[PDB]
RNA sequence: AGGCGGCCGCCCCCUCGCCCGUCACGCACCGCACGUUCGUGGGGAACCUGGCGCUAAACCAUUCGUAGACGACCUGCUUC
RNA sequence: AAAUGGAUGGCGCUGGAGCGUCGGGCCCAUACCCGGCCGUCGCCGGCCUACGCCGCGACGAGUAGGAGGGCCGCUGCGGUGAGCCUUGAAGCCUAGGGCGCGGGCCCGGGUGGAGCCGCCGCAGGUGCAGAUCUUGGUGGUAGUAGCAAAUAUUCAAACG
């Protein structure tokens, strides 16, 4: 029992003032608010948990309604502690202001 | 002949049609949308109330410049009109559907009108006499009427 | 509005005000409410409402109506009006109101002669009229086409 | 989840910037005591700017067009509207997440009010510069509800005074218990492992 | 422009929403203020123009 | 699990939209085939951002993955038995596709000869009793 | 812009309701994710069961004029 | 001091989110470097459709205009496929499968009932979004305007 993943809020895509680049997304991760603080999270792996009414899940025991697009941390972003991430599939753009899990594996503890 | 929206079975269903009959397509569509989804005796009483101007027919789609009435509040609508000739023709075709159900041998007291359909017949052209010796067409708009009735269980 | 307390003896003119079709209505208004006024155990849950009325409210208004039986009218419906008591403290205003529930209020009691009292009502409807009759603008002369 | 912010001694633009940034992330933030939000500059200057803003209105139909609120909560809500992209379905959802209240509501009496340090008058303004109260501005122009709000505010401040004596009595009792004996065995371990 | 004969405007801007009132009994928009010095009385009665 | 041909890599197309024609949505007289606009004011020819993209040489697929079905073969159309038997040498990369005007009486013989010669046919179970 | 908390008289149980120590077990599913949550999460139509209760109101029609272009508004209709 | 109500873009900003001097970071364009793929060009390889097959390197924007290619397309002509079929050709529809960047094409399913296509050469009345384009049909308007110049009709019966 207990949560193992660190909380991170989806913020938006990599973009300029006018245009966007949907291949790389931005994550405001909680606790980190500095360039020196967004160093431990380099190499973490992210997951966006959402719901659909069809019965497509992991083989972990029971069939449910949970669908997850996987991905991982690429690099840091700015001085405020925001973190870039490239997922395996691009974001649905409904996740703005919503939470993406950051799990504590392959990092180097 | 073929009908759109074929029923569940031809045993418990009767059918009727009128072809090339001088009415207005808009009036017959707007009264068919009020007939559709109703018991046959309620529809007969409804059309007799239309001919007696006691219960109206709301114009929901073809509602351009149509005056209001007080009787439309049963339908949740503001406008309304009382089509006498459309009520007469559609009551005649409901009597035809009743006779066809009697020929097929159904429980004639418990029919409901599941499907009704109206579409434009080929119209006949007349002419007006406007200003400056010009001729503008004066054309009708007849329609073909189809109805599929079903027993209620 | 905090809460509204209605009296026990509610007139048929007030019931005709609350209903729309008095012929089609079965005259069933306020039956359980008068039963709550009649029951002794309901009074303990009703006198607490006045004690909360003394504590929290400042503006107390009195709903009264007219007697249509004394009038030569044909309407037979009594018009309800909230009348803000501008007296003293809320406690004696509530005591005055509960003392004069189900009672008549003459005009000679409150209003007097030589008094300057304003009148509020609804104007005479003249119908869907035009501009020179509504806004009283100046007419156009005889030579004007498409309207004077 | 939910955030409850004080409005006493805060600046309008700074607090609106921090609220409009934190409401796009999803944290349901609510600014309470909105009448106490200070605005820098002279008060005649601020009401002259607001009088010009009231003068801004459509000549053809004043209703269909510029709406001008007088309540300070709705002033702050218009300030956050002018900063969020409200014409799209991101800022509209952010404004639906944002709630603003004048005075203090009864759930926000109980729930603890946060104070943002970077939006403070004391942090951002030199104390020899002029300022203006948004509640004073609202009472001067349009918002006729200071006599009710200030009365209920003094009532809940009396409620806070009658709660704080009980809380301080309980704190004195628990520090008398900490002064008492037979707790120090765990306290040696706590001090040697970061009391 | 320069209308050269300025006239007082017809009508009033204050009475401009000339909609039918949803009520026929003319309700009271504002009652006079109260004080504990004055004795207890009522303010508004009903009547019929005869 | 039918024939499982030789080593064919991951097939990419660099875009899969079969580019729409400008203002084909607005007018239903315009078929959705591409046609290069040669106007002097057109945003598509001027290549403004936020518009449709014109087909040019950059969208050309790889020569290894050109004319490649997702199964891993290259299709070749066939009318009869001799045009099926011409694929006897290269059946492990080239599949057959029976023409539409071939009846069932000869279609069953063509698919029987393909099953004997181990030649993949794209539509084996069509137009049968 | 209120529904959870505090006190007293009793209630069927619990002196392991928690930390320190000994002992033996429960799937150890044999390298793999979407796991544990305020969830007896929100809404709609029905299914079988116990107790306590409810027995109407709008719209049309008709009439009305204090009202109306049409709608709309104010009204009447008890067998005395 | 200027007429609609409005403009550092707005919101706001005073220990700055103003002004002038600057330090360290941070963000991106089709710009630059590396890499994958297509094409053009230059050089070149081999006695493997030589009009084919490979290899290296540099570059690809563009109205008027000019060339090359098209195993893009339509119609008909001569060779040609022991071509296709009334166990279903042309045409048409299609939330189907796919190819080619593209012109377009092939197959699946349905109506249809008698002619059709691939390659090589040949010849065109050979490809449409416009021309207040020609012919034909159909919508919004729209059940809208309008059925109002010349005083006026009413009761009963009858055929129906
Ligand atoms: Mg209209
Ligand atoms: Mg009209
Ligand atoms: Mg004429
Ligand atoms: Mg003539
Ligand atoms: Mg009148
Ligand atoms: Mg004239
Ligand atoms: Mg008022
Ligand atoms: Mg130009
Ligand atoms: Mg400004
Ligand atoms: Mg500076
Ligand atoms: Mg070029
Ligand atoms: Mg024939
Ligand atoms: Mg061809
Ligand atoms: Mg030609
Ligand atoms: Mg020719
Ligand atoms: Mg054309
Ligand atoms: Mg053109
Ligand atoms: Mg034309
Ligand atoms: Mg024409
Ligand atoms: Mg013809
Ligand atoms: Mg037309
Ligand atoms: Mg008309
Ligand atoms: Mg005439
Ligand atoms: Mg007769
Ligand atoms: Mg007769």
């Amino acid at each position: 029992s207990g949560r193992l993943w660190s909380k991170a809020i989806f913020a938006g895509y990599k973009r300029g003032l006018r245009n966007q680049r949907e291949h790389t997304a931005l994550l405001k991760i909680e606790g980190v608010y500095a360039r020196d603080e967004t160093e431990f999270y380099l190499g973490k792996r992210c997951a966006y948990v959402y719901k659909a009414k069809n019965n497509t899940v992991t083989p972990g025991g029971k069939p449910n309604k949970t669908r997850v697009i996987w991905g991982k941390v690429t690099r840091a972003h700015g001085n405020s502690g925001m973190v870039r991430a490239k997922f395996r599939s691009n974001l649905p753009a409904k996740a703005i202001g919503h939470r993406i899990r950051v799990m504590l594996y392959p990092s180097r503890i | 002949v073929r009908y759109s929206l074929d029923p569940e079975n031809p045993t418990k269903s009767c059918k009727s049609r009128g072809s090339n009959l001088r009415v207005h397509f808009k009036n017959t569509r707007e009264t068919a949308q009020a007939i559709k989804g109703m018991h046959i005796r309620k529809a007969t009483k409804y059309l007799k109330d239309v001919t007696l101007q006691k219960q109206c027919v709301p114009f929901r789609r073809y509602n351009g410049g149509v005056g209001r009435c007080a009787q439309a509040k049963q339908w949740g609508w503001t406008q309304g009109r009382w089509p006498k000739k459309s009520a007469e023709f559609l009551l005649h075709m409901l009597k035809n559907a009743e006779s066809n159900a009697e020929l097929k041998g159904l429980d004639v007291d418990s029919l409901v009108i599941e499907h009704i359909q109206v579409n434009k017949a080929p119209k006949m052209r007349r002419r007006t006499y406007r200003a400056h010796g010009r001729i503008n067409p004066y054309m009708s708009s007849p329609c073909h009427i189809e109805m599929i009735l079903t027993e209620k269980e | 509005t905090f809460k509204t307390v209605f009296a026990e003896h509610i007139s048929d003119e007030c019931k005709r005000r609350f209903y729309k079709n008095w012929h089609k209505s079965k005259k069933k208004a306020f039956t359980k409410y008068c039963k709550k006024w009649q029951d002794e155990d309901g009074k303990k849950q009703l006198e607490k409402d006045f004690s909360s009325m003394k504590k929290y409210c400042q503006v107390i208004r009195v709903i009264a109506h007219t007697q249509m039986r004394l009038l030569p009218l044909r309407q037979k419906k009594a018009h309800l009006m909230e009348i803000q008591v501008n007296g003293g403290t809320v406690a004696e205003k509530l005591d005055w109101a509960r003392e004069r529930l189900e009672q008549q209020v003459p005009v000679n009691q409150v209003f007097g002669q030589d008094e300057m009292i304003d009148v509020i009502g609804v104007t005479k409807g003249k119908g869907y009229k035009g501009v020179t009759s509504r806004w009283h603008t100046k007419k156009l002369p005889r030579k004007t086409h498409r309207g004077l | 989840q939910v955030l409850v912010l004080d409005g006493r001694g805060h600046l309008l633009g700074r607090l609106a910037a921090i609220v409009a940034k934190q409401v796009l992330l999803g944290r349901k933030v609510v600014v309470v005591r909105c009448e106490g939000i200070n605005i820098s500059g002279n008060f005649y200057r601020n009401k002259l700017k607001y009088l010009a803003f009231l003068r801004k209105r459509m000549n053809t139909n004043p209703s269909r067009g510029p709406y001008h609120f007088r309540a300070p909560s709705r002033i702050f809500w218009r300030t956050v509207r002018g900063m969020l992209p409200h014409k799209t379905k991101r800022g509209q959802a952010a404004l639906d997440r944002l709630k603003v209240f004048d005075g203090i509501p009864p759930p926000y009496d109980k729930k603890k009010r946060m104070v943002v340090p970077a939006a403070l008058k004391v942090v951002r303004l030199k104390p020899t510069r002029k300022f203006a109260y948004l509640g004073r501005l609202a009472h001067e122009v349009g918002w006729k509800y200071q006599a009710v709000t200030a009365t209920l505010e003094e009532k809940r401040k009396e409620k806070a005074k009658i709660h704080y004596r009980k809380k301080k009595q309980l704190m004195r009792l628990r520090k008398q218990a900490e002064k008492n004996v037979e707790k120090k065995i765990d306290k040696y371990t706590e001090v040697l492992k970061t009391h | 422009s320069h209308r050269k004969f300025s006239a007082p405007r017809h009508g009033s801007l204050g009475f401009l929403p000339r909609k039918r009132s949803s009520r026929h009994r003319g309700k009271v928009k504002s009652f006079p203020k109260d004080d504990p010095s004055k004795p207890v009385h009522l303010t508004a009665f009903l009547g019929y123009k005869a | 699990a039918a024939l499982r041909p030789l080593v064919k890599p991951k097939i990419v197309k660099k875009r899969t939209k079969k580019f729409i024609r400008h203002q084909s949505d607005r007018y239903v007289k315009i078929k959705r085939n591409w046609r290069k606009p040669r106007g002097i004011d057109n945003r598509v020819r001027r290549r403004f951002k936020g518009q449709i993209l014109m087909p040019n040489i950059g969208y050309g697929s790889n020569k290894k993955t050109k004319h490649m079905l997702p199964s891993g073969f290259r299709k070749f159309l066939v009318h009869n038995v001799k045009e099926l038997e011409v694929l006897l040498m290269c059946n492990k990369s080239y599949c057959a596709e029976i023409a539409h005007n071939v009846s069932s009486k000869n279609r069953k013989a063509i698919v029987e000869r393909a099953a004997q010669l181990a030649i993949r046919v794209t539509n084996p179970n069509a137009r049968l009793r």
